[PDB]
């Protein structure tokens, strides 16, 4: 803490900081006590932000550490301030992993098609013998990878330079940046495109008749 | 008027017999002060 | 004149013995809906437009069975939507159908059972 | 005479569930007199009674289907065991299941019947029309010997309702499928639900389903099924009392809803060996719980007027007994820490809330994500 | 205002349960004795009954 609260993550209160004990109920005025039950709040349920979710995922990639299993809000409010050097960071080690792993290797994540061995050993003894050197098997490589597959590597565009856990976040994790499925459920708003509207459902008003049918039939107006 | 608000968690201390007792605005109990009043947080 | 709204007609459980007693020419469809179900909104509409479909082929009918409750009973109606198809040939027997059934259902029941 | 599936993997990791008896699409069994008809004709005002809905109605349960589908849209596993015809409404009712990711291995397929369609004759008795079943529906028709026994050995719960008690065949299937659940260590859940012929007489009802409720070591009904099975009129009595003179507590003059809850006593009659747990459900608004040992009542909620347009009763019933089984399998304690009890009860409260609030059963369904966040929207953190 | 009257000091001081108590101990009246002493009659109780 002392030292090394430089660079690394700290606890922002140094450790075997003092707690105090104050004014119990009946000890308080009125209009300071907690009260005898837990107050149903609309706030009472900590907001999903993408920070939380961004620093979980952090913190159990063991890029980070934090006080406790939950992101507080200062930690949350930090990385806010703070998330384009995380970014960098594992961009620059996505770059290093590139250097070192080689193309084959590297992309073979988006192409799922593609059996092979990918390391530069097995690239080197491939162009031992069927000629075709490093390109010609990436490009193989890449024949093999799907359209689909190609649109998620597209994250790796050097002009686009997605993130790479932003990437790799699974559904159940992402989910936690709204806060899972909406209560109220989305198949209630859901309609098909080219769906013509019952007006006849349950939801319309009975047609409304021809005012001059409906006169004619209250009798209110005569034919002959 | 402006509002001096807690700037940490902790525990108030002060002497509360320097301080008249009031009915606030708004029922609430409160201590009206005419002075200097040192109040301590211990946090 | 202005056109009613509504083809599936609402009888009551002797309008049904009469109807089901007298000789018919086409099969009957008995609705044993009730007011308060969630499903027989949709049957309801189902049944609509199966009565605008057949025209005079079919005689669609319902018995809400807030009414007729002791009759849907001796109908051994275990539950709605329920419909029963009575064939025109008092021979044959009838066919108790339980859930919604897709209109095509109706039309398969209605044309190669009835 | 045992059965052996000369596989040693645990299975997986939520336990399977099998749902016993009929599928269709959604379909109601509890049906009683009401007092309000809305217009016979105009369906656009039938949703003045699904918020202002008969007693009975509240919550509707349905076919073991929606609870399959229900618990596993919540999260669990199901199977489907039943059977169908091979017409093209028995395969989009498998269809359906599938599509769901219930596991149907058990759902049969007859050839030659007609799923929904029963055979009936018309007959007159005593100058009244009578139906008389003909031939039964596929899935009435169930034959003890086509069970599946790798399923009742998987499954933990083995789920049933009452309407397999109006077939014949399909209550002898029932039971040779609860002896073999037994077997297996499985434990019967029985959601009441009763069908329009079992509200005819209480005593009556209560000999037809009196083996399958001592069978049940788990019960599903609802505040107007227990109250029929016990004297209906006298709860009544119990309700529309209303003190001559004055209140004998403060809450009695509030007049709001009577949410009486049934002590064990008045449950003796009803209870039985085996018996872990009895819900008795006042809609969502209450769960009450009885165990051998102890005995309470989860407050729930329900609102309905918040999507007044889309909302619909039905399934709620089935989505609430899904959430049983789905926490029951995975926190078993549920049959023995009381806490425990309430605060997943209370998740079976939220998944019939939103139930309530989309048109169709199968429709409505929640998942496991909405409910637990409808419940922890709901009620107070200290009682999540 | 800053209160001047004894007695709505006297009240503003009975705001804490804690001081109630403290005025139990030192008039030496049992809380429960309190507790029903609260419910005495404000005051001019009338002229006792002679009945003869």
């Amino acid at each position: 803490d002392k030292k090394l609260g430089r660079p690394h993550p700290f606890i922002d209160p140094t450790k075997k900081k003092q707690i105090e004990t104050t004014l119990t109920s009946d000890e308080s005025w009125w209009n300071w006590r907690k009260p005898e039950k837990e107050q149903w709040s609309r706030w009472q349920r900590r907001r999903p932000d993408v920070e939380t979710v961004f620093l979980k995922a952090m913190a159990e990639t063991g890029q980070v550490k934090l006080y406790g299993k939950e992101p507080t809000l200062t930690e949350t409010s930090l990385y806010r301030a703070r998330r384009h050097l995380f970014k960098e960071e594992r961009l620059q080690a996505e770059r290093e992993r590139l250097a070192k792993e080689g193309p084959m290797a590297f992309y073979s994540e988006w192409v799922k098609a593609w059996k092979r061995d990918t390391s530069r050993e097995a690239v080197q003894k491939h162009f031992e013998e069927t000629g075709e050197d490093e390109n010609t098997q990436l490009i193989e490589m890449f024949s093999h990878q799907t359209d689909r597959e190609y649109r998620i590597m597209m994250g790796t565009d050097v002009r686009i330079k997605r993130d790479p856990l932003a990437m790799r976040m699974k559904e159940d994790q992402i989910k936690q940046i709204w806060g899972g499925d909406p209560v109220y459920p989305t198949i209630n708003y859901i309609q098909a495109p080219d769906a013509v509207m019952d007006f006849r459902g349950p939801d319309f008003h009975e047609p409304t008749p021809n005012m001059l049918s409906y006169l004619k039939e209250n009798c209110k107006v005569i034919s002959r | 008027a402006e509002h001096v608000r807690a700037p940490y968690n902790g525990k108030i201390k002060f002497n509360e017999d320097l301080v008249h007792p009031t009915r606030t605005r708004h029922g609430h109990p409160a201590f009206l002060c005419y002075i200097d009043l040192s109040v301590i947080i211990e946090s | 004149f202005v056109r009613e709204d509504y083809l599936v007609r609402k009888l009551t459980a002797e309008e049904l013995q009469e109807l089901v007693k007298g000789e018919r020419k086409v099969p009957l469809i008995v609705d044993f809906y009730a007011t308060w179900c969630g499903p027989c909104i949709l049957m309801a509409q189902e049944l609509e437009m199966l009565a605008v479909e057949y025209e005079s082929n079919a005689m669609i009918v319902k018995v809400d069975t807030d009414d007729e409750y002791e009759f849907a009973r001796d109908m051994q109606v275990r539950g709605l939507p329920t419909l029963f198809f009575i064939s025109p040939d008092p021979s044959k027997d009838a066919i108790r159908t339980e859930g919604l059934i897709p209109l095509q259902m109706m039309r398969d029941i209605i044309d190669n059972d009835m | 005479v045992d059965y052996d599936d000369g596989i040693d993997f645990p299975y997986d990791d939520p336990p399977l569930v099998c749902c016993f008896g009929a599928v269709q699409k959604e379909f109601v069994p509890v049906v009683r007199v009401h007092d309000n008809p809305m217009h016979p004709d105009i369906y656009s005002q039938w949703k003045m009674l699904q918020w202002d809905p008969p007693e009975f109605g509240r919550a509707p349960g349905g076919p073991p289907s929606n609870v399959a589908i229900s618990h596993v849209r919540l999260g669990g596993r199901a199977a489907f065991m039943g059977k169908v015809g091979g017409d093209d409404y028995g395969e989009e009712l498998v269809l359906m299941m599938n599509k769901e990711r219930v596991q149907t291995r058990g759902v049969k397929f007859d050839e030659g019947a007609s799923t929904a369609c029963t055979r009936v004759k018309i007959k007159f008795e005593d100058g009244k029309m009578k139906a008389e079943t003909v031939k039964e529906p596929p899935e009435d028709s169930l034959l003890a010997s086509e069970l599946n026994l790798a399923v009742l050995k998987e499954a933990r719960i083995f789920h049933f309702n009452s309407e397999v008690l109006t077939s014949p065949t399909m209550e002898s299937t029932l039971f040779k499928a609860i002896q073999w659940s037994k077997k297996f260590g499985g434990l019967i859940f029985f959601d009441l639900n009763l069908p329009l012929p079992l509200w005819r007489s209480r005593n009556e009802t209560r000999k037809l389903i009196k083996k399958s409720w001592d069978e049940a070591n788990i019960i599903e009904v609802s505040q107007q099924e227990l109250e029929f099975l016990l004297d209906e009129e006298y709860y009544e009595r119990r309700r529309n009392y209303t003190p001559q003179y004055f209140a004998e507590d403060f809450e009695q003059t509030k007049n709001r809803r009577d949410y009486y809850h049934y002590t064990p006593e008045e449950i003796k009659p009803l209870w039985h060996d085996d018996l872990k747990l009895l819900v008795v459900t006042d809609g969502t608004l209450r769960l009450h719980y009885y165990t051998p040992k102890f005995d309470g009542v989860v407050v729930g909620t329900e609102d309905v007027l918040i999507t007044p347009f889309t909302c619909d009763r039905t399934g709620s019933g089935d989505a609430v007994v899904a959430g049983i089984m789905r926490k029951l399998t995975t926190c078993p304690e549920m049959f023995e820490d009381q806490d425990v009890l309430e605060r997943q009860l209370r998740f079976a409260v939220a998944a019939g809330i939103i139930s309530q609030w989309t048109i169709g059963a199968v429709r409505g369904f929640p998942t496991e994500s909405a409910t637990q966040n409808l419940k922890e929207q709901v009620y107070v953190p200290s009682m999540w | 205002v800053p209160l001047q009257s004894p007695e709505a000091i006297e009240a503003f001081k009975m705001l804490r349960p804690s001081y109630r108590k403290k005025k139990i101990k030192e008039m030496g009246i049992t809380e429960d004795e309190w507790y029903a002493k609260q419910f005495e009659i404000r005051g001019d109780k009338p002229p006792p009954l002679d009945t003869s």
